[PDB]
């Protein structure tokens, strides 16, 4: 990641991970 | 009223309960069913109010015993003294006390230990004791190996009169309850009679006898021509040609005019310059004096001649506002149980234990004790540890009397009943102060760890960054270093060379004692003692006041004092009884102990050790490192741990392999005290299961059933365990450094 | 006299007479054939 | 048998303590015990110290149920002398615990009914393998 | 004077005692006029007064003992972390008060005075009660730091 | 059931002496009584207890 | 709210009910082993599982069973 | 002389307050006008948790964002030359 | 470090912020009735 965009593309999918993990946890419990 | 009392043999001396092995106790004097007999026997073996229940004969064995206690003790110093004059290089040793090491102990060569022998000096080869013996015998005047072989034929004697007394006051000549409880003759008698005359006699001897041996031996003559003891008896021109006040015979002493003593009778404060101990013309004065004291201290208390105290009119007297009704019923106590009296001896000996180490090694009272590090060391040591076990002995027995001979039917005199009755306040407060105690003595030290470790020392407690100098301690040293000119003026000198005031002190080369100093280092200490302590107090505290019952268990005394738990209920009730709070109190008590004896080690080796040079340089052993490593608990790791025990591990093929050795068998023994402190009664009863299983396949099934040890037992075994390891773990330690490094 | 023989019956005593014998046979043994490491029969 | 009804009575003398009652007794139960003595004796607290109980009637409210039970077995074996304790609500709810039919429940008694009976013997229940998806236990059977 | 040891409001069988540092006519006092003991007032007056008085002493062992206690910026940090902590203990104020009270409750406090009074409970253990506390809390505690930095760090008198 | 004296090895799966040996010592010959034989053996168990009840069809090997 | 069982093997000692501090077993008339006698837990609500009742009974392996289970203010012992 | 009581069930459970001031008022009006008008939006605890927690976020970001050279460590950096590893690394 | 002014962003507000909500949130559901 030695460029600056690649940091927000990182940064944006992981929100989106989180996202997913969320709903999957929701679903969970 | 007071009077002789005795029963006219009142148990016939035979074999017959010799051979049952269980007869004292009736529940277990059938036989052994299972094998938690064998354990239990030996348990309540000197459950002595257990067995009975009438005071009598609880006072007849407990009387027994304690002769039986003198008679091993008796045995113990024939022992040492016979040691002193068979095996050991004292005579060599007396002709230069600053060049031979000590020793009274050789050993068999049989399969290579002969190596233990080391080369002590004097053309002698043993190991190097460090009980102090030959400076006490130095002292005393002892200067030849027949002095020696005399007095332990003595004590022999005397063991042997203490076993006849031991049986004829048992079973010839017993006496009976009434006479035991005259507790007035019996501190008259202890405080006259033993303490008194003990301090007279032994002020004669030192006057007579130890003076001019010692006088003649620091003027360097030989100890060969020294006259005998008894040349200063029958010759009184002799004994005056040092002390010539004893020309003047016994005349001063009775027309008042005792001033004139002043050849022998000293005030002198500081050290003899050139054995580095106490003058012993100021000894026997201290002596002569304390005797008096005692003496007439031991009229007090009334008899059968009409005039004195009743230490029950006394104690009624002394009731007020604050606190119910007195010291109204506790003559009662004292006098109709034993426990409510051995827990007050137990916590003033231990209390008097730590006092005698603490001035010992500050004023040496023997000549080169100072110089000699390992015996100073030791006794220091040793006297702690003898002190910290007293104390929870002390705390343990009070609880057992709480348990079993309290009773409220006559204890409604509201002083122990008032502080029975706000033990939740008072367990509670000692719980706060403990927490901050620990907090602000512990946290300073992982402050400083921390700092130090961000590279930020500028932000520690040391005494180059924020200082914490202990005022009050700086303050009573500076006010005792000028005693002898305001508040002492005939005092020619202070008390103590510790103190800030004087100067140095050698004994040829190696250094006695100097003015300690104290800083921040000592403060974070001092703290984590006081906190070690009050937390040894809380938990034994908290033992002795719910030993009765609490919000948990209301039944408790019903139970016992020593039982396991009561159930796995109320979420659990594991470790309830007092018992279980003198097992926890004992590791606490094994924590601040070693804190302290590591605080005095470290001290010591860095800031009053050393061996000056010409004109005047002093490097002492560490070089003064303690007032700087010692507030990080790295520095305690590295510089006192790893840089110390670096003595011991490598002195295997020398003359102190033995500590080399027990280094590690103390190692493995505290390791093994684990395996019961931390298992349980269960999984090894049921394992046992499997091997009973494998015995029976082979028909080698013992008879006496193998159970597993009790749940009080596991802990016993496991603290026992622990305490044993740690303690000769440190002993090797010390010794392996100080005698080497020394 | 039989009771002091049923006392020095007991396990403690026969124990420590047994480990006591025992140990000065080995030790004699070793104070006349040590450094005993292979046996050279 | 109609449960005894509770009073008024007075109370043991005591000079106080630090093991009374707290907030439990005020927003969950309590407890009260009471008992008839001949004379003025003195007795140990179960909350540590000891007080004095009057001559006739006594009352003490305590803080559990397992204190007054201590105390009566105290007071039934070394003094000779019967008692009941009740159960006292927030809202003032009295409730007759101990001698619920007079009897103690050591001696037999009509008009009992086995509660927790089970018969067979322990060593016959079934294994907790087979009662899986199954809340019975092993021994409610 | 005789003896000034008594049982809580004479009653042997409550847990405690009157000893003269509770039960006391100057200590009575003293602890009666303290404004959380104060019951009529409203409860953000007090949370004011209360959050004044912790703000304006905590600036002291900020500013004193801190990491950039040797620097130009000697009080502001200092008074910038006792911000800090009142706006923590804030927040830890206002999730107890979620916790332990409902919107529905009457009150928890107690009632009686100490001879059986029929008063009133304090509007204290109320929800809003609490909230009002809290919010004048952060109030008092913010405005304390922030005089207790102006009288130091910018006016004379040094102590 | 069995006589008086008797020994008779146990076969109580949850008994502390299961597969051991014990002499009879009075079995009640009431009618309801659901374990009669009253045995006692030379060896207590982990309570210390050497005395126990069994019916008759619980325990025989003579 | 522990579950005490009294299997039919007790002998009418009487033990676990004198044992017991909290009043919680009672005899009961049952015949069958020599005295029409039993145990029986009908208060159950208020073992604290002290098991000072299976310490009693002198049965072969137990004649009365605590089995530990939801915990609740009684049973926990607590005051406070 | 008794302490038991079915009515007066407060007066024998401790449920007394030790220490109660009644005083409906104790400063001045002024002072409380200008005290409840300036710190009585506080009182919602739902819209002030949400507050706390966004203005420490902003602050502690603001702070650790626009910090000062001399004032961190970790922010002014080295300063100096780095030792070299024991084996010849770097 | 291309950024190199994210560490000084992030750690503050994963160290200190997100327990200090986190613990805060779990405090309220654990401690409620329901
Ligand atoms: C002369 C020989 C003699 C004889 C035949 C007896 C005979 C008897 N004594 Mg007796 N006694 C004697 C001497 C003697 N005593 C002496 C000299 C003393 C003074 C110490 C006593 C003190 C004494 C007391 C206080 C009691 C008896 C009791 C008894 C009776 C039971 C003793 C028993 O079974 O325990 C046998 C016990 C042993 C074999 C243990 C011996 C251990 C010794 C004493 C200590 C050794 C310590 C040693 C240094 C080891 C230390 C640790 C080591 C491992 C490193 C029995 C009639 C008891 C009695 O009648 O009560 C009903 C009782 O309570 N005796
Ligand atoms: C607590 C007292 C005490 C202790 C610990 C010892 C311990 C010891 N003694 Mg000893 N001894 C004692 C009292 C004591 N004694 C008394 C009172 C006397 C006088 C009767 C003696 C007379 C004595 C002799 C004559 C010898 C020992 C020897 C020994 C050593 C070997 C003993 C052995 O293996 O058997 C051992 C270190 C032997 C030894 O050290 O051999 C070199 C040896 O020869 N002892
Ligand atoms: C703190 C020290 C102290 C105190 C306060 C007392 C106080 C007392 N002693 Mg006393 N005493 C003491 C130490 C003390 N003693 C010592 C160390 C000895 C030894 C004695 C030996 C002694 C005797 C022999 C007598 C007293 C008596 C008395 C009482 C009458 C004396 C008087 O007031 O005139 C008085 C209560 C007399 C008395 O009748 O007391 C009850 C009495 O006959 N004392
Ligand atoms: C003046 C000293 C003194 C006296 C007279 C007593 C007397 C008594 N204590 Mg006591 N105690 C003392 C000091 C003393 N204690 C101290 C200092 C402590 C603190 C550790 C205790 C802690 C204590 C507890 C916790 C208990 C007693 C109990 C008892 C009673 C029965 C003791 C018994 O049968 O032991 C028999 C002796 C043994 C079983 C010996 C055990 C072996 C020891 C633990 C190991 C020794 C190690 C040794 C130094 C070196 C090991 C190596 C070597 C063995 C190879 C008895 C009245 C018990 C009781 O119920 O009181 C009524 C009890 O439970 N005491
Ligand atoms: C090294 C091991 C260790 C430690 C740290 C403790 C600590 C403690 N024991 Mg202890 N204990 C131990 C081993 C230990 N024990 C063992 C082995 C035994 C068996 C014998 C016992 C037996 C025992 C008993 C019987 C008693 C104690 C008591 C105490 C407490 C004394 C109060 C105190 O000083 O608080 C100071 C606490 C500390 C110094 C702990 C370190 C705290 C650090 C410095 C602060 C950290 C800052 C911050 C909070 C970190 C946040 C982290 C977060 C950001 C993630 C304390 C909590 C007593 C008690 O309960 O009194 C209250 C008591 O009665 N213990
Ligand atoms: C240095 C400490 C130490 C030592 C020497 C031992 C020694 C032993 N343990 Mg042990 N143990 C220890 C610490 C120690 N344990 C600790 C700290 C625990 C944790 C609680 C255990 C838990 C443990 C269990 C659970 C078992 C042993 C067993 C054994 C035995 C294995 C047989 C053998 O090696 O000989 C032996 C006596 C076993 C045994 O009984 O052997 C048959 C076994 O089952 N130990
Ligand atoms: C299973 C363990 C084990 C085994 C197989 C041996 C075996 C041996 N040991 Mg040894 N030893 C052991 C444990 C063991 N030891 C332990 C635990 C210790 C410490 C107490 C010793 C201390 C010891 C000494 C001090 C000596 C031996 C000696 C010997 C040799 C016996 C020569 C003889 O007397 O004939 C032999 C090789 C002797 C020898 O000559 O070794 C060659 C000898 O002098 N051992
Ligand atoms: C180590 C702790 C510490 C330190 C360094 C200070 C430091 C200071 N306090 Mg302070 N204070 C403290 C604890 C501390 N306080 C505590 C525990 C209280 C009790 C609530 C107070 C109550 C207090 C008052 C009431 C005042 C100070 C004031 C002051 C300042 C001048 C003195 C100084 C900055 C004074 C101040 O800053 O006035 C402008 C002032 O008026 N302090
Ligand atoms: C599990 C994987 C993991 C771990 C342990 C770390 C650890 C760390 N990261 Mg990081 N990071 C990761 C993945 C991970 N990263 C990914 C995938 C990305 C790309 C989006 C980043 C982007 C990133 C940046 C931009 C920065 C860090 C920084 C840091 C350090 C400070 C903590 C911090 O601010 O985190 C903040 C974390 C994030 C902003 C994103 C989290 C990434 C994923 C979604 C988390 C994984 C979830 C995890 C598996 C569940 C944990 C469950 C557990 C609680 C039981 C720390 C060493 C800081 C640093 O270098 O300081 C020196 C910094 O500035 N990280
Ligand atoms: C220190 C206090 C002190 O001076 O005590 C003085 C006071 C003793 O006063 P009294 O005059 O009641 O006591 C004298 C005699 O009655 C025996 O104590 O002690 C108490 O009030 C209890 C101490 C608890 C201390 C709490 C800490």
């Amino acid at each position: 990641s030695i460029s600056d965009s690649q940091i927000i593309v990182a940064l944006v999918s992981a929100f989106i991970t989180g996202i997913l993990a969320l709903r999957l946890g929701k679903s969970l419990y | 009223e007071v009077k002789i009392m005795v029963e006219k043999d009142p148990v016939k001396t035979s074999f017959e309960k010799w051979a049952k092995p269980g007869h004292f106790s009736r529940t277990l004097a059938k036989g052994p069913n299972t094998t938690t007999w064998i354990w239990n026997l030996h348990a309540d073996a000197h459950d002595f109010d257990s067995h009975t229940n009438d005071l009598e004969e609880i006072s007849r064995k407990v009387f027994s015993a304690h002769f039986g206690q003198l008679a091993v003790i008796f045995i113990w110093l024939s022992g040492m003294y016979f040691h002193g004059a068979r095996f050991s290089n004292y005579e060599a040793w007396l002709s230069d006390p600053t060049h031979i090491k000590p020793s009274a102990q050789v050993v068999w060569p049989i399969v290579g230990q002969k190596i233990l022998n080391g080369d002590v000096g004097g053309g002698f080869q043993g190991i190097q004791i460090t009980s102090g013996f030959f400076q006490l015998w130095r002292a005393s005047g002892i200067t030849s190996e027949l002095q020696l072989y005399t007095t332990a034929i003595g004590g022999l004697i005397f063991a042997a009169l203490m076993l006849f007394a031991g049986w004829f006051h048992y079973h010839k000549a017993a006496p009976k309850l009434a006479w035991f409880q005259n507790v007035e003759s019996m501190l008259n008698h202890h405080l006259a009679g033993l303490l008194g005359l003990g301090s007279l006699a032994w002020a004669g001897h030192q006057v007579h006898v130890s003076l001019p041996i010692n006088r003649l031996l620091d003027a360097g003559v030989d100890p060969k021509e020294i006259p005998l003891p008894h040349e200063f008896i029958l010759n009184r021109d002799l004994l005056a040609q040092l002390y010539p006040s004893f020309s003047k015979g016994l005349t001063p002493f009775f027309t008042l005019n005792w001033s004139e003593y002043s050849d022998f009778l000293t005030f002198r404060g500081g050290l003899n310059p050139v054995t580095g101990g106490l003058w012993l013309t100021d000894t026997a004065h201290h002596h002569l004096a304390i005797a008096v004291l005692f003496l007439v201290a031991g009229h007090m208390y009334r008899t059968n001649f009409g005039i004195g105290h009743s230490m029950k009119e006394i104690l009624e007297a002394h009731k007020g506002p604050f606190t119910g009704e007195g010291h109204k019923g506790l003559y009662e106590i004292l006098t109709t149980s034993w426990h409510a009296q051995l827990a007050i001896n137990l916590a003033m000996l231990g209390s008097l234990t730590i006092i005698v180490a603490h001035h010992m090694y500050a004023m040496p009272p023997y000549p080169y004790l100072a110089t000699d590090y390992a015996t100073q060391l030791s006794l220091f040591t040793h006297h702690m540890w003898i002190g910290g076990f007293l104390v929870v002995g002390a705390a343990a027995h009070a609880a057992i009397f709480m348990v079993r001979d309290y009773d409220p039917t006559t204890q409604y005199n509201n002083l122990l009943d008032r502080v029975l009755r706000h033990r939740d306040a008072i367990i509670s407060h000692l719980n706060w102060v403990c927490i901050f105690l620990g907090f602000h003595s512990f946290g300073l030290y992982i402050h400083n760890d921390t700092m130090s470790a961000l590279g930020r020392p500028q932000d520690m407690f040391s005494d180059t960054a924020i200082q914490l100098q202990p005022v009050f301690a700086q303050w009573i040293q500076n006010t005792h270093a000028l005693a002898p000119s305001l508040t002492a003026p005939n005092a020619t000198a202070s008390t103590s060379l510790t103190w800030g005031g004087g100067d140095l002190v050698a004994v040829g080369g190696k250094v006695a004692l100097l003015p300690i100093p104290l800083g921040t280092a000592d403060f974070l200490v001092h703290h984590i003692h006081a906190f070690t302590i009050h937390v040894t107090v809380l938990i034994l505290l908290k033992g002795v006041l719910f030993a009765r019952s609490s919000r948990l268990i209301p039944d408790k005394a019903n139970l016992g004092f020593r039982f396991p738990c009561d159930g796995p209920g109320r979420g659990g009730t594991c470790q309830v009884s007092a018992w279980d709070h003198v097992f926890l109190g004992l590791f606490w008590m094994y924590n601040a102990i070693s804190v302290v004896i590591f605080h005095f080690s470290w001290k010591m080796q860095s800031d009053v050790w050393g061996s000056i040079s010409d004109q005047g340089v002093v490097t002492h052993i560490t070089g003064g490192n303690f007032a700087q490593s010692s507030i990080t608990i790295n520095g305690w790791l590295r510089d006192f741990l790893w840089a110390q025990a670096s003595q011991v591990i490598q002195s295997y093929g020398s003359s102190l392999s033995a500590y080399g050795l027990l280094f590690l068998g103390a190692h493995f023994v505290w390791a093994f005290s684990l395996m019961f402190l931390f298992s349980g009664r269960g999984y090894w009863q049921e394992l046992i299961e499997s091997i009973v299983w494998a015995h029976n396949k082979l028909k080698v099934a013992p008879a006496i059933q193998p159970r597993a040890l009790s749940i009080v037992q596991g802990r016993a075994v496991g603290v026992a365990h622990y305490l044993l390891g740690g303690i000769a773990t440190t002993w090797a330690f010390f010794l392996a450094r100080i005698i080497s490094v020394g | 006299m039989q009771d002091v023989k049923t006392y020095l019956s007991t396990a403690p005593v026969l124990a420590t007479l047994w480990f006591g014998f025992l140990a000065g046979l080995l030790i004699e043994i070793n104070r006349f054939f040590p450094d005993a490491l292979v046996l050279p029969l | 048998t109609p449960p005894t009804l509770n009073a008024d009575t007075p109370a043991p003398i005591f000079g106080g303590s630090t093991g009374g009652l707290l907030r439990k007794a005020q927003v969950e139960e309590f407890y009260v015990i009471t008992w008839e003595s001949p004379k003025e004796q003195i007795f140990e607290m179960p909350t540590g110290g000891a007080a004095i109980m009057r001559s006739g009637p006594n009352l003490l409210k305590l803080a559990r149920k397992e204190q007054c039970l201590a105390l009566g077995a105290r007071l039934r074996t070394k003094f000779k002398i019967q008692y009941q304790f009740y159960r006292v609500f927030p809202n003032g709810e009295v409730q007759y615990l101990h001698p619920k039919d007079g009897v103690y429940p050591e001696k037999v008694n009509a008009g009992r009914s086995p509660v927790g009976v089970n018969n067979r013997s322990i060593g016959k229940n079934a294994n907790p393998a087979e009662l899986k998806f199954a809340h019975k236990q092993a021994y409610d059977l | 004077k005789y003896q000034v040891i008594e049982p809580l409001n004479g009653d042997p069988f409550i847990g405690g005692f009157e000893t003269p540092v509770t039960s006391s006519p100057l200590i009575a006092w003293y602890l009666s006029n303290l404004p959380a003991y104060r019951t009529a007032v409203a409860p953000l007056l007090r949370g004011v007064e209360i959050g004044l008085a912790h703000g304006y002493l905590l600036v002291g062992p900020f500013v004193l003992t801190g990491p950039l206690r040797n620097s130009a910026v000697r009080g502001e940090a200092g008074s910038l972390a006792a911000a800090g902590l009142v706006t923590i203990l804030t927040m830890c104020l206002t999730i107890y008060g979620i916790a332990s009270f409902k919107e529905g409750e009457p009150s928890k406090a107690p009632s009686l005075t100490l001879t059986g009074r029929q008063k009133d409970a304090d509007k204290l253990q109320t929800a809003e009660g609490w909230a009002s506390f809290t919010g004048g809390w952060f109030f008092g505690g913010l405005s304390g730091v922030a005089w207790a930095y102006i009288l130091l760090y910018v006016l004379n008198l040094p102590y | 059931g069995p006589k008086r004296g008797s020994i008779v090895k146990v076969l109580r799966r949850e008994s502390y002496w299961f597969n051991d040996t014990g002499k009879v010592v009075a079995v009640d010959q009431a009618p309801g009584v659901r374990y009669p034989v009253v045995v006692r053996f030379d060896k207590v168990n982990y309570a210390g207890v050497s005395t126990n009840n069994y019916s008759p069809d619980e325990l025989e090997a003579a | 709210a522990h579950s005490v069982k009294i299997y039919d093997t007790c002998i009418g000692c009487t033990q676990c009910v004198r044992a017991c501090p909290t009043d919680v077993l009672e005899m009961v008339p049952w015949d069958g082993c020599k005295a029409s006698q039993i145990a029986s837990a009908p208060r159950t609500e208020d073992c604290v599982g002290c098991k000072r009742c299976e310490s009693a009974c002198p049965t072969d392996f137990l004649s009365v069973r605590v089995y530990l289970g939801a915990e609740t203010t009684r049973s926990m012992g607590l005051a406070y | 002389s008794v302490y038991f009581d079915l009515g007066e069930i407060d007066n024998t459970t401790g449920n007394w307050d030790l220490y109660g001031n009644d005083d409906p008022n104790r400063y001045n009006g002024f002072q409380n006008k200008f005290f409840e008008t300036f710190a009585g939006a506080f009182t919602k605890r739902g819209l002030l948790l949400k507050f706390l927690v966004l203005g420490g976020a902003t602050t502690i970001g603001y702070l650790g964002s626009t910090s000062s050279p001399d004032l961190l460590a970790i922010k002014n950096g080295p300063k100096q030359v780095p030792v070299m590893g024991p084996r010849g690394r770097k | 470090m291309t950024a190199s002014y994210l560490p000084s962003i992030f750690v503050p507000l994963i160290g200190l912020v997100f327990p200090a909500i986190t613990m805060a949130s779990l405090f309220i559901y654990i401690e409620q009735d329901e």
